[PDB]
């Protein structure tokens, strides 16, 4: 039914559970780190929500202080004309309202301040005030320009995207069996210093009984000074010998089919447009194997300049190998 | 060298002596090109083209929200109670004009 | 939509019924309108969702 | 001498009965939007993809 889960999903993103971890709890280092790393769809809401939400807080703690000194007492009974009003101990001259005092707010943190609503050294507590305002402003406004750069410098970079070949291909090569794949390219700057490896899992006994489930049997690729490194600018097949050492000695097409077993191909390398490390994967299921069915040419050569295509990545046509084992292989090349 | 002459395009250079990659790619999946892509060329412009750019954007942003502003002191009936020279401004106090 | 403001200001009016500035205004709604069937369709045509 | 958005005949921005119902906001209401028009598009295409 369900088959026994891939160590790693087509796509990549293991996919293996994690139970009984203890808990590692939480930190306020963590929202923020959760901040810095949004998508720009929800920074430029929480920015203006942090800004809306401070200007209109600090305009009701302006309106509180504006009311218990009793400004708008004050201002409200005015006779004809202006004798009364003026001249007594207003403590922020001309807030009278919310509206008002939310133009103070307005006014202060942002920085405009015009000049029509002064203030006073009247009132301890309209100092104090003032002072907290602004020290808030400039702690919001330095973690939000933070933030806004920190989107602008690293957006240099964007999703991996690099493709590997769908199938892999069972073929014969200098007379002997071998194991293939493709590797390409659809990024722009050339991956510096990358390299490959393969891992084979599968679940193994130890002749003094022992089993390890998922083992992992690093394997050689092939190269003509054993060489992780590689070369990429056009789609290539990183091969890979097979021998009585390696772990595939005793599979053939006939048992292929109901097998435990899988590859996964992990390779990493640092892009140097976005200066930065990655590794990119993939992994070969049993049934996803097509045997013999000998890779197709994709170079060509066009007349001043060689070309390449990518319609026909996996086209697999077929030729004749042998049906056998490897170790029969080698048994009986008579004919 | 008359046959290279003619052989000039026929050549086995993978990779210009500059160093670039020529190559041809074809029969791709371009998925498009999503918003964010204009963004990053703004990081990677030249000088004057970053100071243009800068510059524009100040100037444009400027001038429409100067734009707005001036119908907006326009709808509220303010130019016109400034626009009356009864006196130097007569009745210009109450109508609160929405900007002074 | 703000042409349509004017012509139904230019409608009340009723300074004319081919008073030419009445006349005008009405040939920019409907090349206007056009523009809006052909957003329409490309939305539909191309990528949409 | 001074120049006149709307002519400059004294008082004849008196925007009382009814905030659209002058003989000169719309025309203004429609320039907004071309302005907006120019000012956005003028930024995207002065850089390019
Ligand atoms: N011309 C191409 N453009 C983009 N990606 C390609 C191209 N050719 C191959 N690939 C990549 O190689 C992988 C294997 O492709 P393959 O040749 O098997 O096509 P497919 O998987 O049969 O069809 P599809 O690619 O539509 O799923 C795919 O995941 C794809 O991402
Ligand atoms: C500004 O001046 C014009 C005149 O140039 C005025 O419009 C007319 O003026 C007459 C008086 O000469 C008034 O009766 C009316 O206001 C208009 N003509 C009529 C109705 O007979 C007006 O004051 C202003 N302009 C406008 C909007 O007409």
């Amino acid at each position: 039914r369900l088959p026994k889960a891939r160590f790693i999903a087509k796509s990549g993103a293991c996919n293996l559970a994690h139970k009984n971890i203890r808990e590692q709890g939480r930190f306020l280092q963590d929202i923020f780190t959760t901040l810095v790393d949004l998508k720009w769809r929800h920074t430029l809401v929480i920015f203006t929500m942090s800004f809306l939400c401070s200007w209109l807080l600090f305009a009701i703690m302006w309106w509180l202080v504006a009311f218990a000194h009793g400004d708008i007492y004050a201002y409200m009974e005015k006779g004809i004309t202006e004798k009364s009003g003026l001249e007594s101990a207003v403590c922020v001259t001309n807030v009278r309202s919310f509206t008002s005092a939310f133009l103070f707010s307005i006014e202060v943190q942002v920085t405009i301040g015009f000049g029509g609503r002064m203030m006073t050294e009247e009132c301890p507590l309209a100092i104090t005030v003032l002072i907290l305002q602004n020290i808030v402003g400039l702690i919001i406004n330095a973690v939000m320009l933070g933030c806004i750069f920190m989107k602008t410098a690293q957006a240099h970079r964007r999703a991996e995207t690099l493709i590997f070949s769908r199938h892999a291909v069972i073929a014969v090569r200098n007379g002997k069996l071998c194991f293939m794949f493709r590797v390409g390219d659809l990024r722009k700057s050339m991956i510096i210093s990358a390299s490959v490896r393969i891992q084979v899992v599968k679940k193994t006994t130890t002749p003094e009984g022992e089993v390890v489930p998922i083992h992992q049997q690093d394997i050689p690729v092939d190269n003509p000074i054993e060489s992780n490194n590689i070369f990429l600018v056009a789609p290539l097949i990183i091969c890979h010998v097979i021998d009585k050492r390696s772990p595939l000695y005793d599979i053939s097409a006939t048992d292929l089919v109901n097998q435990d077993l899988e590859v996964i191909v992990i390779l990493e390398g640092v892009v140097e447009t976005t200066g930065i490390t990655t590794q990119a994967r993939t992994s070969y299921i049993a049934e996803e194997i097509q045997w013999g069915h000998r890779f197709v040419s994709i170079v060509t050569e066009e007349e001043g300049v060689y070309s390449v295509d990518y319609s026909k990545f996996g086209n697999t046509v077929r030729v004749a190998a042998p049906r056998c084992s490897a170790r029969e292989l080698d048994e009986k090349p008579s004919i | 060298r008359k046959p290279r002459i003619r052989d000039r395009l026929p050549k086995a250079r993978f990779i210009a002596k500059s160093g670039a990659c020529n190559l041809a790619h074809k029969n791709i999946r371009e998925q498009g090109r999503f918003l964010q892509d204009i963004f990053t060329t703004l990081v990677d412009l030249k000088w004057r083209h970053t100071l243009v750019i800068f510059t524009m954007s100040f100037l444009c942003s400027w001038l429409l929200f100067a734009i707005m502003w001036w119908l907006v002191a326009f709808a509220h009936g303010d130019i016109y109670a400034y626009m009356e020279k009864g006196i130097t401004e007569k009745s210009g106090l109450e109508s609160a004009v929405c900007v002074t | 939509i703000t042409k349509t403001i004017k012509l139904v200001k230019y409608w009340q009016l009723g300074w004319g019924m081919s008073d030419l500035r009445f006349c005008i205004t009405g040939v920019m709604v409907i090349l206007n309108g056009l523009l809006m069937a052909v957003e329409i369709n490309v939305i539909r045509v191309r990528r949409y969702v | 001498m001074s120049l006149s958005f709307c002519g400059n005949n004294i008082s004849s921005y008196n925007i009382y009965h009814g905030v659209l119902q002058n003989p000169c906001f719309v025309d203004a209401l429609n320039l907004v939007p071309h302005v907006f028009l120019l000012f956005i598009t003028f930024p995207i295409l002065f850089i390019g993809w």
